[PDB]
């Protein structure tokens, strides 16, 4: 639904814009998300393009698909000249579908001077002014790159003074209950507490986090990003426990927000990989249990999402393989980290909950199939998967089984103990040695490494069932309606 | 011949198999040929082309087994005061029958129930094999409805055994072993039934009874008489455990009995400890040691009293002679004390590390004492002893006996705290005797120099 | 040593595993009958007692376990091999 | 050290809060 | 020591007990209230499964080579079916 006028406004060429406008350019027509040329130019800060389109009787109070306006995006991108021009052209204060005003938008985006101008705007109330200043301070407290402790304290103190500016009525903050994930600190209500905590930089980060959670909690806003940055800094500080709790709260909010978190889970597993590598781990398996349960819920929900709309889940399908890889890494960590009886019980509970529903992938790989092949070739991961109810006889899209892939393992001499342990574990609990895959084949025939050949050959137990199945399959004799129904599958196996 | 699947009348084959199983589970005689044909009948039922009748077979076997166990339960409950014997008889019969009929449903146990039984992960986080199914519903409908009666009879009979009367060992061992075999295959915590239903009540009753017995014995008998009595009762408890209970509970029962026996009255033993240590009662020494080897409270006070007695006796023996002018007397007295207490420890205390450590502490307190006017007199006396052994002293002395004296002196020298003063005295007297030339032999002096090296 | 033989007596067929006489002693141990009252026949050709089992023609090549060779057994005068059921 | 979440937005919709997946 | 396998046809196959105790079904049939007599298995199938028992004891766990069992095409189906009955 894009128009060449919109592209010209995106580029910023004034001459092209004026030439097209004088040649019957359509402005009221917007894109698929209903975005006007004025509003995209305002988001891009082209003062000349915006002031000419306003002169051309183009609607400044346009409402996007989410209710946001040009003033909203100009405030978000910190274009003071644009918001000033729009106010000159009487841009009305509009609350978007996200429940936020351009004043509040500039407050969240740390555009302090835009906030100043919008407060200078006449149509502002005391409550909106206070909330804008509080949100500005809170965002400055936890900003990734525009961080400033001095600005944070100044704006929060000014907001709190405005709360206490009137003797007859004092506005008291509707503070949220303290969060253990945040650290159980409670947002301040009086100027004295803020003056006490301004000395502690971490305490003011805490206060900003609480203010952001309170202000943006009701609205449908992704508030995890400041939590992401805060936890990243804490991990850089070796304070993993508070970092872990912060990312746990971020994942919970994302689950509330129904947003994809494959990257978040990948990072929250990569941090475990690194902190295992440094050997400073002292990892707590009970915490990993919460991660496993959360990723199980997320993967089940997104699998349902893929089932609902297959046409739009190709990226979601890729995130599905990514999530399964992250779970493989979590099992690797669980092998790395010793667990208590209850902790290991909960880990196995979550793993079994995953296994009970069969998580088919592209090419039909199951958990154990992923665990055995090169993604490497983890051993205790496969053993735990088998112990947790995975199927050794599970069939891939190509038709292979668990043993097929593992015997087809390159570099056998290295990690020979892993290969031997995997073979011994899998042949126990129901691995059929001669499962033909695709065209008639033998897992012994498929294997190309002599040592693995000797291993399974020693592990072979012969039976009339296998030998006679091979003979009947080779002779192509009709077997249906003359064989027990259970053995009908067995005949197809060979 | 017709090994291929056939249209099998489930009613007729089930009716014949019902007559067969009724004899099999009740241990009635069934012909071998009939058994061999019932195997083929089971295979035919498990595989019929119109619809596999295996599920109906399992359901009907469940109903028959339910009727059997309910009838057994009603016959057992109708009997009074013979519940244990009656239950043991039917437990033997039913265990044999359930082990046999597991074979008779082998194909149905490894091709139909196996592919539909819940996996280990399923149970860890209603369709299960027919062989254990009999045991499982035996649990459900024989012991569970009668667990109170069974535990009451078992506990009363074991209490009677502790009283002195001898009950049927086979029947009691059978009922407790049944309390385990009924859950013999659960893949996790096989003793859960046992620990829940017999162990806890048995442990509680043993604790109460032995508290009463310990109080009665302490009131009745003196410290000695009480203590050999409580050793004998512990041994009899081990015997009773071996006779009746499952082996895994022996340690728990013994621990509870001993903690209710001596740990309850450790104050009495500790009070008698001083008198019994200082007044030699070697037999009661060993008995006290074996009694308090288990309870942690007893041992340290034993150690302290032994060390105090050793120190007192050794210090007294050393202080009997003062300025004897013959340091060999002091060394000989110390050696006699050390040997006496070492042999006492190895005899009654079995050479315990703690007791020998206490002996070493007490002996170190002796010798290295400032009570004599000359401080640090012990290294000087040791030096005088060594010189007298080495110096000629106008006497012909056996080299082997001198070596024995030096070897004995090695121990007391190891016990002395300070050796630098002794080393200085050694250097001075060695220079003196080399100047005067009075010595038994250079090699003998060299040998004790080597003895000093080790 | 690598000999497995089908000793057949009409319907009966026992499975054994180098002396003919010790084979007859095994026939004693199984069928419970005196040794000299029974005569062996390789494809209805008499085999003299006390000879080496290998010389008569049974060896690791032709007495393999998956395809044992057949020796006729008759109680002293012959009483014939009864063949198996026909394959459907 | 750390890599921030990408958060590169859909060009069609300019509302930063709106999260439109890009194929 | 020796178990008499009897086919439905009427043959009496006798093999060492340890040879026949390699199938769960035979162990089950010999346990609980010798002379095991299949009323279902025909003669040739029982002969093939009997030769299998001797084949299991020798030439197994052999690193050099383990000979493949020769199964005729016509008997393959009911031999495979007997495999289930005998639970080999
Ligand atoms: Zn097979």
């Amino acid at each position: 639904n894009s128009t060449p006028l919109r592209a010209a406004c995106f580029d910023g060429r004034l001459d092209i814009v004026k030439y097209l406008v004088e040649n019957n350019a359509n402005i009221s027509i917007a894109n698929k998300y209903d975005n006007t040329c004025l509003m995209i130019a305002a988001y891009k800060g082209h003062t000349d393009v915006v002031r000419y389109l306003l002169e051309q009787r183009a609607d400044p109070n346009a409402k996007a698909h989410c209710g946001a306006t040009a003033l909203h995006f100009a405030a978000e991108a910190g274009h003071i000249d644009i918001v000033k021009e729009l106010i000159k052209w009487r841009a009305a204060i509009v609350v978007n579908g996200h429940g936020m005003t351009p004043l509040k938008v500039a407050a969240e985006s740390c555009k302090a001077d835009v906030v100043e101008l919008l407060l200078s705007h006449a149509d502002c109330d005391r409550r909106s002014r206070i909330e804008a200043l509080e949100l500005l301070g809170a965002s400055f407290a936890n900003d990734r790159e525009n961080y400033d402790i001095i600005k944070t304290y100044h704006y929060l103190y000014l907001a709190m003074l405005e709360r206490f500016q009137d003797g007859d009525n004092i506005l008291e903050k509707e503070v949220l209950p303290p969060i253990h994930a945040y650290g159980n600190r409670t947002e301040c209500r009086n100027p004295q507490e803020l003056e006490s905590i301004r000395q502690d930089r971490d305490a003011l980060h805490m206060e900003g986090l609480i203010v952001r959670e309170r202000i943006l909690g009701a609205d449908n806003i992704d508030v995890s990003h400041p939590i992401i940055y805060r936890g990243a800094v804490y991990a850089d500080n070796m304070e993993f426990e508070q970092c872990i709790k912060l990312w746990l709260h971020a994942l919970h909010l994302r689950q509330k927000g129904n947003r994809n978190t494959h990257k978040d889970l990948l990072r929250f597993a990569q941090v475990f990989s690194q902190m295992i590598h440094l050997n400073e781990t002292v990892k707590a398996p009970d915490i990993e249990c919460v991660l496993r349960c959360s990723v199980l819920e997320i993967e089940q929900s997104m699998n349902r999402v893929k089932n609902i709309s297959d046409a739009d889940v190709h990226n979601a399908m890729d995130n599905y393989e990514c999530n399964l890889y992250t779970f493989l890494y979590l099992v690797c960590i669980s092998t790395k980290t010793q667990c208590s009886e209850e902790d290991q019980c909960k880990i196995n509970k979550q793993i079994y909950n995953l296994i009970h529903l069969d998580p088919r992938t592209r090419e039909g790989f199951t958990l154990l199939h992923l665990a055995v092949n090169s993604n490497f070739p983890n051993a205790l991961v496969t053993k735990l998967l088998l112990d947790c109810g995975a199927e050794v006889n599970a069939v891939d899209n190509e038709g292979n089984s668990a043993l097929h892939i593992i015997v087809q393992y390159n570099r056998p001499i290295s990690d020979f103990l892993t290969l031997h342990s995997i073979i011994i574990s899998l042949v126990e609990a129901g691995a059929h040695t001669d499962m033909t895959n695709k065209q008639n084949k033998t897992p012994l025939d498929k294997s190309t490494t002599g040592v693995s050949e000797i291993l399974l050959k020693t592990q072979m137990k012969m039976s009339l069932k296998c030998l006679a199945a091979r003979a009947v399959r080779a002779n192509d004799i009709n077997y249906q309606d003359q064989i027990p129904r259970t053995l009908e599958e067995f005949v197809g196996f060979h | 011949m017709s090994l291929k699947p056939r249209v099998v009348d489930f009613d007729e084959t089930w009716n014949k198999l019902l007559t067969t199983i009724k004899a099999v589970v009740m241990l009635e005689y069934v012909e071998r040929a009939t058994w061999n044909d019932r195997f083929s009948d089971i295979y035919a039922l498990c595989v019929a082309y119109p619809e596999p009748l295996g599920e109906r077979l399992y359901t009907e076997t469940k109903i028959f087994l339910e009727n059997h166990v309910r009838h057994l339960h009603k016959r057992v409950l109708e009997s009074e005061e013979q519940v244990l014997v009656m239950y043991h008889r039917y437990w033997e019969e039913y265990s044999k029958g359930a082990d046999y009929m597991d074979c008779l449903y082998r194909y149905l146990n490894t091709q139909f129930i196996k592919k539909n039984k819940l996996t280990e992960a399923d149970l860890q986080y209603p369709l299960m094999e027919i062989g254990e199914l009999a045991l499982d519903m035996w649990r459900k409908l024989m012991v569970e409805p009668l667990q109170a009666i069974l535990i009451r009879m078992l506990l009363r009979e074991i209490k009677n055994d502790r009283g002195g009367e001898d009950p049927n060992q086979k029947v009691i061992h059978g009922v407790i072993n049944s309390f385990v075999h009924v859950e013999q295959y659960k893949k996790k915590f096989p003793l859960k039934f046992y620990q829940e239903i017999f162990e806890s009540p048995f442990l509680t009753e043993t604790g109460e009874y032995y508290k009463q017995e310990a109080s009665n014995l302490l009131q009745e008998s003196n410290c000695s008489q009480y203590m050999e009595k409580v050793l004998g009762r512990l041994k009899d408890e081990e015997i009773r455990c071996r006779k009746y209970l499952h082996p895994s509970s022996y340690t728990k029962v013994i621990h509870e009995c001993q903690q209710r026996m001596v740990a309850d009255h450790l104050q009495f033993l500790h009070a008698e400890c001083h008198n019994i240590i200082r007044q030699e009662k070697k037999n009661d020494m060993a008995n006290m040691y074996v009694l308090l080897r288990a309870v942690s409270t007893g041992l340290p006070h034993m150690i302290q009293e032994l060390q105090n007695h050793i120190h007192d006796e050794g210090l007294r023996a050393t202080s009997n002679l003062t300025q004897e002018n013959m340091p060999t007397l002091f060394v000989e007295s110390v050696l006699e004390v050390h040997g006496k207490f070492v042999q006492l420890i190895n005899t009654v205390l079995n050479g315990d590390q703690h007791f020998m450590s206490a002996l070493d502490k007490a002996l170190t307190s002796v010798v290295n004492y400032r009570e004599p006017k000359s401080v640090c007199k012990a290294p000087e006396l040791l030096a005088k002893y060594c010189d007298n052994l080495l110096k000629k002293s106008a006497k012909g002395m056996t080299e082997n006996e001198v070596e024995d004296r030096l070897t004995s002196f090695i121990t007391v020298f190891k016990y002395i705290d300070d050796k630098d003063v002794f080393q200085k005295f050694y250097a001075r007297m060695l220079a003196k005797r080399l100047i005067h030339g009075l010595s038994m032999s250079m090699d003998s002096e060299e040998a004790m120099i080597n003895k000093l090296k080790q | 040593m690598d000999v497995f033989l089908m000793i057949r007596r009409h319907k009966t067929t026992i499975f054994t595993d180098s002396t003919v006489f010790e084979l007859k002693r095994i026939v004693e141990g199984i069928l419970k009958r005196p040794p000299d009252e029974q005569r062996l026949y390789k494809d209805d050709q008499l085999l003299d007692d006390g000879k080496t089992l290998g010389e008569c023609g049974f060896t690791s090549q032709t007495a393999r376990p998956q395809a044992p060779a057949t020796v006729g057994l008759a109680f002293t005068f012959e009483a014939c091999i009864e063949p198996f059921s026909s394959p459907p | 050290l750390f890599k921030e979440s990408e958060e590169i937005r859909t060009p069609n919709c300019n509302c930063k809060y709106c999260s439109h997946p890009l194929l | 020591m020796y178990v008499k396998l009897i086919s439905s046809d009427g043959h009496e196959f006798i093999v060492k007990r340890e040879h026949a105790l390699t199938s769960g079904t035979i162990k089950a049939m010999l346990s609980g209230p010798n002379e095991v007599n299949f009323r279902e298995i025909p003669s040739h199938v029982l002969s093939k499964v009997c030769m299998y028992f001797t084949y299991k004891v020798r030439y197994t766990n052999s690193s050099t080579e383990i000979p493949e069992f020769p199964i005729a095409p016509e008997i393959a189906l009911e031999l495979l079916m007997a495999a289930n009955f005998l639970d080999c």
